[PDB]
């Protein structure tokens, strides 16, 4: 016994202690605490069956025990929800000795299940009597601490939670002590210290329960520490999913774009809360906030009930950021007119944000007007588009996209307009701007005699800050392919050009397998290499990938007429004619 | 984007997730009893033995 | 100016240039590079 109880003090040689106790039964099983010390070892190995097997032998004999063998009986009955037996064991423990603490605190936790039912007997009889018979008991100190938290006594919780921390030495108890001091200073907004308490609470005993993990994760919202918030909140879902633990990962949305590790879980939480309603308000906002990459109709539906949800709690006008974005959705839909109405009422609601230069409704109106001018371009109301664009540029000339959509509008008229000059001054205001810089050479695509000169005007932002630029390097491939179909291939010149375009296409192949204009380029150059049976297959791939590429319609029918498959070709020619572009495209009928 | 409040604070509260937790009793790692074969100076095994009705219904494992 | 960072922060881009070129399905290029090597086997 001396060496077996020596083992439990140090947390090791525990099966050795059980063996030396079982050495007692094979030398002298003449009294029960010889085998009850086996059962506490079994209990601490989470074997409550092996505990209670020896624990049946306690109460049949009941040696001289003021220490209440029935106390541990009830605690095993606390395990695996044998509660009614736990109550009866703690009761008879109190009848043998009401002075003992374990029975009263056991029933205190036992009635911690019902707080709204039987509050007072938990608070005073179940707890304050345990505080009376021992004011140094870190259980009852922790429980009066969390009661005082819920009773909003934030003073004496910090009187006695420190002692509840120091008087205990096991990790989970001092984890709960740090956690409770952390929740105390959290609602007291002393978050720097309470953060440390949350981290210590997690670090002491982690597998116990997940509230310290939640405390750290929400504490990482303080001080911008939110990277570990996601990692720590993952264990909350590893604990068990709840409505609570959706919104933390939803609002803490490191999912920006093409990042499914935060985005698929965002989808799961969003359809964890969409069916729910724990006073859902913004739940549809962060629904649609990821839906803009995805299906647009889901975003529409989210905004639809989101428009409603701002009206019932108070008849509050929808903020114009919502209304601008739903008009932006309808822009890529057929709902162009009510998209315009959305932008109008967006600008009005921004005007109704009369005093909100913190939120900068003026800047929101700037981008809203940008969207509305882009819409007027879709109306082909280029007059009012000019008006809105020059209104913004006369008030924010630092902006570039309005500066070049104007240029694009005159590009529709032609190249050497102020189209080309707005484009060049967009580089003058911002030479770092890759979109405008690409559009510079896009102008030069009109001048194909400026073919070999485009190496320089597509080299300027081949600086590696801009690299990798798939769009530009495919433009290099395209200006390199227009070099072909010349009588100099036999002179190995266009063969070198074919292989150089092939090298560009291999490069864009390796850096992107899923580009389709690339594969169109490979198939085109090998078709120029005379491999047309080797071309319809590679074009078939981009054909299922997306039919809505005007080029591949032509290039497939070129193969068809190369097998003289006219009755497969001209139909797909006029299928290419089903776009609203030009009633007689010339090269297509050629 | 929407200007979301930074939710650095709990007011719902998590109390549904909190009081659902039933709290362990680990005051003494051998389950709140001094384990001793010397302090039983007394024994009820002598005449007469004592066994309350609550004590018989705790002598069962699960018989309800 | 403050308007520049003021707008480019609060807006969002869901539609760029580069992922137009990339296909919305999953069309890998091993099949493409396999036939690329296969035509080289005719070479």
């Amino acid at each position: 016994l001396g060496r077996a109880c020596f083992c439990l003090l140090e947390g090791d040689k525990m099966d050795q202690a059980d063996a030396q106790f079982h050495f007692v039964l094979n030398q002298s099983p003449n009294n029960i605490p010889a085998l009850l010390g086996k059962a506490c070892i079994s209990f601490n190995k989470k074997d409550y069956r092996g505990a209670l097997a020896y624990y049946k032998k306690a109460l049949r004999t009941n040696p001289g025990c003021p220490a209440e063998v029935r106390l541990g009986m009830g605690h095993c009955f606390v395990k695996l929800n044998k509660l009614e037996k736990a109550r009866l064991a703690f009761s008879r423990a109190l009848e043998l000795n009401s002075k003992c603490v374990g029975a009263l605190v056991g029933l205190a936790v036992l009635e911690l299940n019902n707080k709204e039912a039987d509050s007072i007997k938990n608070g005073v009889q179940l707890l304050s009597r345990a505080y009376t018979i021992d004011p140094s008991n870190p259980m009852v100190l922790n429980h009066l601490a969390n009661h005082f938290f819920f009773k909003k006594d934030y003073s004496k919780v910090q009187h006695l939670a420190l002692h509840a921390f120091h008087n205990t030495e096991v990790e989970a108890m001092q984890a709960e002590s740090c956690y409770q001091l952390a929740r105390s200073f959290h609602v007291q907004e002393d978050y720097d210290q309470a953060f440390q308490y949350y981290y210590q609470a997690t670090q002491f005993a982690s597998s116990s329960f997940v509230l310290p993990f939640f405390g750290l994760g929400q504490m990482y919202i303080y001080r911008g520490d939110k990277e570990n918030a996601s990692q720590c909140f993952e264990k909350v879902l590893k604990a068990y999913p709840n409505n609570y633990e959706t919104m933390k990962i939803l609002g803490s949305l490191y999912a920006a774009s093409e990042d499914q590790e935060k985005r698929d879980i965002a989808k799961g939480h969003l359809k964890k809360v969409t069916e729910q309603y724990p006073d859902d308000v913004e739940a549809w906002i962060e629904l649609a906030q990821i839906l803009e990459q995805t299906d647009i109709q889901g975003a529409l539906s989210a905004y639809g009930t989101a428009t409603r949800i701002l009206q019932e709690k108070v008849q509050a006008d929808v903020p114009p950021e919502i209304l601008n974005n739903v008009g932006a959705l309808h822009f890529r839909l057929g709902n162009l007119g009510e998209a315009k109405k959305y932008f109008l009422a967006s600008l009005d609601r921004a005007k109704a944000e009369a005093e909100h230069d913190e939120h900068y409704y003026n800047a929101i109106s700037v981008t809203t007007s940008y969207n509305l001018a882009r819409l007027y371009e879709a109306m082909c109301e280029f007059h009012e588009a000019e008006k809105l664009y020059k209104n913004i540029l006369r008030e924010h000339p630092n902006y570039v996209d309005c500066y070049l959509r104007l240029g694009a509008m005159a590009r529709d008229k032609g190249n050497f307009y102020e189209a080309s000059d707005w484009f060049k001054e967009a580089l003058q205001i911002n030479q770092d701007h890759p979109d405008a810089w690409s559009l510079i050479g896009n102008l030069h695509l009109a001048k194909q005699e400026w073919g070999p000169g485009q190496k320089k005007f597509e080299r300027i932002l081949k600086q590696p800050s801009t690299q990798s630029d798939t769009y530009s390097m495919l433009a290099l491939g395209n200006v390199w392919l227009q070099t072909l179909h010349q009588p100099t291939r036999d002179r190995e010149k266009e063969k070198r050009h074919q292989d150089r375009a092939l090298a560009i296409y291999k490069q864009v192949l390796r850096n992107d397998a899923k580009n389709l204009y690339a594969a169109n380029g490979i198939g085109a150059v090998l078709a120029h290499k005379g491999y047309f049976r080797e071309a319809r297959d590679v074009f078939a791939q981009v054909r299922e990938a997306t039919a809505d590429i005007s080029d591949v319609w032509l290039n497939l029918a070129h193969i068809y007429v190369e097998q003289k498959q006219y009755i497969s070709a001209v139909q797909m020619y006029e299928n290419c004619l089903r776009k609203f572009y030009k009633h007689q495209n010339t090269e297509v009928v050629l | 984007t929407y200007p979301f409040d930074q939710n650095r604070f709990v007011q719902y509260k998590a109390t549904s997730l909190e009081k659902q937790h039933k709290h362990d009793l680990l005051t003494e790692p051998d389950l709140g009893v001094t384990i001793d074969l010397i302090n039983p100076d007394t024994y009820r095994i002598d005449p007469n033995v004592l066994l309350d009705p609550a004590d018989e219904k705790l002598l069962e494992e699960e018989i309800q | 100016v403050d308007v520049t960072r003021d707008i480019v922060s609060r807006e969002r881009v869901w539609r760029t240039r580069t992922t137009i070129l990339q296909s919305t399905g999953k069309n890998f290029s091993k099949n493409i590079f396999a036939i690329l090597q296969s035509v080289k086997a005719r070479e």
